[PDB]
């Protein structure tokens, strides 16, 4: 769902009048993404535990089943019913493979 | 079970049960108020004949009690 | 006729708590689940205006 | 969850027995650190400090030096962080 | 005090570390290495080299002073809840309480009337023992323990009793 | 209803050919909720309708007019102003009202043609441009508030930019 | 600009019924006459460059 | 049908027994009240006068409501104090607020300004015996000399002003008359016939500078909290620049401009001071002070749109200001100081009337549509037409409408307490009812606020 | 306000004097506090205790105003300048923008069609 919200932006935005410098700034963010998003995984959840405290209960709760299982129905199809279903204006993806089209999948990677 | 903290909450809840009595009280004017507009006819749009320009109520669309 | 009688439905289902609120009824512990419930079906009543919309 | 009287001297043996400089046959919970114990002036910083991790940290500078047995220093952090009723 | 100063300046290095190391084993390696830049110095005592070292302390300290020091949980000052999660209620709310409301649960009203007339006749005497405290001005530094063991109350009663609960 | 202009007509009629599915979800919600409470509420009205039976005509509006302009009568006195500054008055809270209507026909339009906006209409576009530039001279907009006495010198000041630029070309 | 294959994408959206998402000979003809306009506009920015070089000899 | 009942309440109360007394006061003041909500709000095109000129029509003043809701609440406030002392004294100070609400009327109704002058000065006599007296602090004198010399020294020369008019323009009277003003000529001896009409709803109406009359009457509180309330119909009794700027003096407003300037600076500076003081009274006394000015902005632009959030603001403040008042009353009743520092506690020891608290607060803020957003924003709107820079300076000040509100609810919203042992019951019925009485009347003026501002609406 | 170095800790010597200095200011902190204590822990009071530094607090910005202002100088001067100036300042900003609109409703016409608001 981040191909259907974040990269439609990146591709539209290359092929404009408007500012360069604003445009260049963009990108740098579009791959700095990958940082923060990984110090939640690999900083705290990821490796060995750094034990908060001496006997710690964490236990799944009923109420808490109910409420993520039926948020990754929303968190998954939104690329599926929101994108195709509203009606668009204007398609911006025909020119630059490599410089603009594939910059904006590249930026996560790198 | 645990003692937990207090509250007033006698002063508190008491104030909210003397509010609403009275609020009640002059709640069956309001529930006449629906069937005045069920029961009696409000008003119609028609051309007025030259005989009474006021009688009762001069001028009043809409509404029994505004008669 | 249908899409202007729907729409404000959700208005009224968000707002039937807080008439609640104020008295009226007693309910202890469920104030909480009457919250839930009365969304729940918000979504209901949301989901089918949207689809109009796309026809 | 709640924390019991009994439970929480039994969790502050259970650390200083395995500090490795201090002997676990020596002291036990009556002895205290000042003068049974062989602690150094540091050393008692350092061992409260650890203390504090397992638990719920809470250690004032100024109450740091009154707290010097295990004894004392298990009630001081009950009375603290309210425990046993 | 020289020996005070020395140990709250090692309090705060100890939990200031942990915010630059981010793993349990690499921090028990840094700590090793903190204890034996302070021994050299500890073993003789001076009264102007021991000082010129506690001043030289505050710097390098200065230099890596703020990564966003952790606090962990409840903390005086900080971050995260420092007086929330905690609202509580006062003790003269208690006694403050309506009749009706009040005869609800009999066992804790009976009990705390009891504690009550116990600390109204208590008051007397503290009074007269908090002034026998040899000073002649008013106070000196603290509160003064009990001498009495018949009479009990070392001077404060409200002060441990009816405090606060989570 | 005969004030309002509006669009004449609405097509709004569904094919329906792609696609078997199951049939459509806003055809069969639109056919069973008509039954299920809007026929109900459509008997309740009509119930309630025809339990009113007697209803009394009134004359609503008041007629009024005219009674001597505010522009043919002059000199400070008592009985011939006061009949002069409530048809002023009477004309000034008219003409409040009949901007808001020209205001709603163009309400009308942006709503009814969405994609055009702009394009098409026109007809609307000119009658606000019109009636709003002629509320801007002469009834006040401009000079202070509300006043039929000030209203005639308001009216003085258009009628001798008239006769000043006319007279040079 | 396209007008013509952009009327068919409406048409398929006009009776598009619950499961709209399989629409994909409609959605073909956006990106075929758009890439073209594309293009049509890289040859006007194409043939200012070349021109600018012609220019430049005399 | 409005005066001679508002009259029989001073035998009403020497008449009646010992015992009851307030019973009677309240009772019977609210049912003369609802009847005054019954005939004033007809009108046609152009409201027409009543009778003869003794008390007139209302045109322009759904404020006359406003003075009958507070006819019975400077009585709810006033049961906590008065009790302590004698009897024959707690009739005395009931009458002088019937005294008050019997020349509060009458500069109302009354369509005059010849007349009208003996009733706005006719306001300050009753006031001044209710501030001199009953005050718990000092410096009751240095309040009370301040009440008069400000205001007299402002309102004489309408006596040189307004004869002035009359002996050589026909007749002021039932300003339905005064259609033969003709416009003033602009000249050096017309400047102090402007400046005398002005300068006595200049001191009333508080500015930036002679503004020091309101905070001395507030600070030094007269009887508990409910003659504070008559302190706000005070501000709003000097309406009659209303009158005077549209009738007396159209083609002026060239002298105007001047005193705009000076009003505008009475936003910002009279905003900064009011944050960093200790009393809470005063926190309200200063920002009383910016909420009227906005009035004073609306009026010399003489635009229609801006009397309309003109009329609006002086019912607005008029139940707002006096709503956080009352509050500040049952901290005053309570800790026995007005020190905002020392009186810190609520929803732990008052949790009912800390939501009492947060809805009077709000409503100084631009909240959902009740009064204050019909009020504020409207002036806003029409200071724009005047001139373009007015909302860089105008938006500064609703940034720190906020800072009145919230400066005193985060004050009193720390539970702690630990000084304070007293306030154990946390409101009594009758103080509860006192809350409601203010907000709840202001929230009925959501559904048709026709009736909060009509200068031809 | 704050200098190349925070104070916190810097620039401490224990000394002679600053062992007495310190004896000084717990000597006034203790007597302060036990008239607290005998005004806290007893049932019989029930109400809000006065304390005399609070009350004086209050009354320096309430009181004390015609006291002072006696040595005016160019302090004062300067204060003026800084509240009766402000006011001088937009004379020249509010009228100049005014003059500029004044000159296009005669001539060369700004103002929208579409406007009749106020």
């Amino acid at each position: 769902t981040g191909f259907y919200s974040k990269d439609l932006i990146i591709e539209a935005a290359n092929t404009s009048y408007t500012n360069a410098w604003a445009l260049l700034m963009t990108l740098i963010a579009t791959s700095f993404t990958a940082i923060y998003s990984t110090r939640i995984i690999f900083f705290a959840l990821l490796g060995q535990p750094r034990f908060p405290t001496l006997v710690n209960i964490n236990e799944n709760n009923p109420l808490l089943i109910n409420s993520i299982k039926r948020l990754l129905i929303g968190s998954l199809f939104a690329g599926y019913i929101i994108s195709n279903n509203i009606p668009p204006t204007t398609i911006p993806q025909m020119t630059m493979p490599y410089y603009l089209k594939t910059t904006a999948l590249i930026v996560t990677i790198l | 079970r645990l003692f937990i903290i207090k509250p007033s909450g006698f002063y508190d809840k008491r104030f909210l049960k003397l509010l609403r009595f009275y609020i009640l009280l002059t709640g069956i004017p309001v529930a006449i108020g629906i069937t005045l507009i069920n029961v009696x006819x409000x008003x119609x749009x028609x051309x007025x004949x030259x005989x009474x320009x006021x009688x009762x109520x001069x001028x009043x669309x809409x509404x029994x009690x505004x008669x | 006729n249908m899409f202007s009688s729907l729409s404000l439905v959700t208005l009224l289902l968000l707002t039937m708590p807080i008439m609640m609120m104020s008295f009226n009824t007693y309910k202890p512990s469920n104030y909480p689940l009457y919250v839930k419930t009365a969304i729940s079906y918000a979504f209901i009543t949301s989901m089918i205006p949207t689809m109009m919309f796309i026809h | 969850p709640p924390l019991t009287l009994e439970g929480i001297k039994d969790r502050v043996l259970y650390v200083l027995k395995l500090y490795d400089k201090i002997d676990p046959e020596k002291l036990s919970v009556n002895s205290h650190f000042m003068k049974d114990l062989g602690l150094d002036s540091l050393d008692q910083v350092e061992i409260i400090m650890a203390m504090e991790d397992e638990f719920g940290f809470e250690i004032p500078d100024i109450d740091a030096e009154k707290l010097m047995c295990p004894q004392e220093i298990v009630d001081y952090i009950a009375d603290k962080k309210d425990v046993y009723e | 005090t020289h020996q005070q100063k020395v140990l709250r300046l090692y309090k705060r290095a100890l939990r200031h570390l942990e915010s630059w190391c981010i793993h349990r084993d690499k921090y028990r390696y840094f700590a090793c290495l903190l204890r034996a830049r302070f021994d050299e110095h500890k073993n003789e005592k001076d009264m102007v080299k021991a000082t010129q070292l506690l001043r030289e302390a505050e710097e390098e300290f200065w230099h890596g002073q703020h990564p966003q020091p952790y606090i962990f949980p409840e903390s005086p000052g900080g971050t995260s809840y420092e007086r929330y999660e905690c609202y509580k209620v006062p003790e003269w709310c208690l006694d403050d309480w309506h009749p009706s409301e009040k005869a609800m649960y009999p066992d804790y009203f009976a009990k705390r009337e009891q504690w009550k007339k116990l600390r109204r006749e208590s008051w007397e005497r503290e009074v007269x023992x908090x002034x026998x405290x040899x000073x002649x001005x008013x106070x000196x530094x603290x509160x003064x323990x009990x001498x009495x063991x018949x009479x009990x109350x070392x001077x404060x009663x409200x002060x441990x009793x009816x405090x606060x609960x989570x | 209803x005969x004030x309002x202009x509006x669009x004449x007509x609405x097509x709004x009629x569904x094919x329906x050919x792609x696609x078997x599915x199951x049939x459509x979800x806003x055809x069969x919600x639109x056919x069973x909720x008509x039954x299920x409470x809007x026929x109900x509420x459509x008997x309740x009205x009509x119930x309630x309708x025809x339990x009113x039976x007697x209803x009394x005509x009134x004359x609503x509006x008041x007629x009024x007019x005219x009674x001597x302009x505010x522009x043919x009568c002059q000199e400070k006195d008592v009985l011939c102003m006061f009949e002069a500054e409530m048809q002023w008055r009477r004309d000034y809270k008219v003409d409040q009202e009949i901007v808001n209507i020209i205001q709603e026909r163009l309400k009308a339009c942006q709503q009814r043609e969405g994609e055009s906006h702009r394009q098409n209409c026109a007809k609307e576009l000119e009658q606000f441009t019109q009636v709003v530039k002629a509320y801007q001279d002469r009834y006040x907009x401009x000079x202070x508030x509300x006043x039929x006495x000030x209203x005639x010198x308001x009216x003085x000041x258009x009628x001798x930019x008239x006769x000043x630029x006319x007279x040079x070309x | 600009y396209c007008a013509h294959y952009l009327i068919r994408f409406l048409k398929c959206k006009r009776d598009s019924f619950p499961n709209f998402l399989a629409c994909k000979h409609e959605r073909h003809d956006w990106d075929y006459c758009e890439h073209l306009d594309y293009v049509k506009r890289m040859k006007e920015f194409e043939r200012e460059r070349r021109l600018l070089q012609r220019k430049k000899r005399r | 049908k409005y005066i001679i009942p508002t009259i029989m309440l001073m035998p009403l109360t020497w008449l009646s027994k010992n015992n009851m007394i307030w019973v009677n006061s309240t009772a019977h003041s609210l049912l003369i009240s609802f009847t005054s909500l019954l005939l004033m709000n007809q009108f046609g095109d152009n409201s027409l006068n009543f009778s003869l000129l003794f008390f007139s029509d209302s045109l322009s003043t759904p404020l006359l409501i406003l003075t009958m809701w507070l006819l019975p609440l400077m009585l709810m406030a006033s049961q906590h104090h008065l009790s302590k002392e004698n009897l024959t004294r707690k009739k005395l100070f009931i009458t002088m607020l019937i005294s008050l609400q019997l020349f509060l009327i009458m500069t109302f109704t009354a369509m005059e300004l010849i007349l009208f002058y003996i009733l706005f000065e006719a306001t300050l006599v009753p006031t001044l015996i209710i501030i001199t007296r009953w005050g718990n602090q000092t410096e009751r004198l240095n309040a009370g000399l301040y009440f008069l010399f400000y205001t007299l020294a402002g309102s004489l020369p309408l006596l040189v002003a307004l004869i002035y008019i009359q002996n050589t323009v026909g007749s002021l009277n039932f300003l339905m008359l005064q259609y033969w003003v003709q416009p003033v000529h602009n000249s050096w001896s017309n400047v102090f016939m402007w400046l005398a009409c002005m300068m006595a709803f200049m001191v009333k109406m508080p500015l930036y500078g002679l503004h020091l009359w309101l905070p001395k009457a507030h600070v030094e509180a007269p009887i508990a909290g409910s003659m504070v309330l008559a302190a706000v119909l005070l501000k709003l009794g000097g309406y009659g620049m209303l009158r005077i700027t549209l009738i007396l003096n159209p083609m002026t407003d060239f002298m105007a401009y001047p005193f705009i300037m000076l009003s505008l600076w009475g936003m910002i500076m009279t905003s900064s001071i009011c944050l960093r003081q200790t009393d809470l009274k005063s926190l309200i006394a200063y920002s009383s002070v910016s909420h009227m000015a906005l009035v004073i902005v609306a009026i010399l632009i003489q635009t229609p749109w801006s009397y309309m959030g003109a009329t609006a603001l002086m019912i607005a403040h008029g139940l707002t200001s006096s709503m956080l008042f009352c509050l500040a009353n049952s901290n005053y009743e309570r800790i026995h100081s007005r020190t905002m520092i020392l009186a810190r506690g609520l929803q732990t020891l008052l949790p009912l009337m800390a939501t009492w608290w947060l809805l009077a607060s709000l409503t100084n803020l631009a909240l959902p549509p009740t009064i204050n957003l019909i009020g504020e924003l409207f002036v806003v709107m029409s200071t724009f037409s005047w001139s373009n820079i007015t909302i860089i300076l105008m938006g500064v000040n609703m940034v720190i409408t906020a800072l009145y509100s919230l400066y005193m609810l985060i004050m009193t919203q720390r539970g702690k307490y630990t000084y304070h042992i007293n306030n154990i019951s946390p409101s009594f019925t009758r103080e509860n009812a006192l809350m409601s009485l203010h907000i709840l009347p202001l929230l009925l003026l959501t559904l048709n606020p026709k009736i909060i501002l009509g200068p031809l609406y | 306000x704050x200098x190349x170095x925070x104070x916190x800790x810097x620039x401490x010597x224990x000394x002679x004097x600053x062992x007495x200095x310190q004896a000084e200011r717990l000597a006034i902190r203790s007597r302060l506090k036990r008239e607290y204590q005998l005004q806290y822990y007893d049932p019989s009071r029930r109400g809000v205790i006065e304390d005399p530094a609070l009350v004086r607090w209050t009354y320096a910005r309430s009181a004390n105003i015609y006291p002072n202002f006696r040595p005016n100088t160019k302090t004062s001067l300067l204060g003026a300048l800084f509240g009766i100036g402000p006011l001088v300042f937009w004379y020249y900003v509010f009228k100049t923008d005014r003059d500029r609109k004044e000159k296009l409703i005669q001539e060369g016409k700004l103002d929208r069609t579409f406007n009749i608001s106020y």
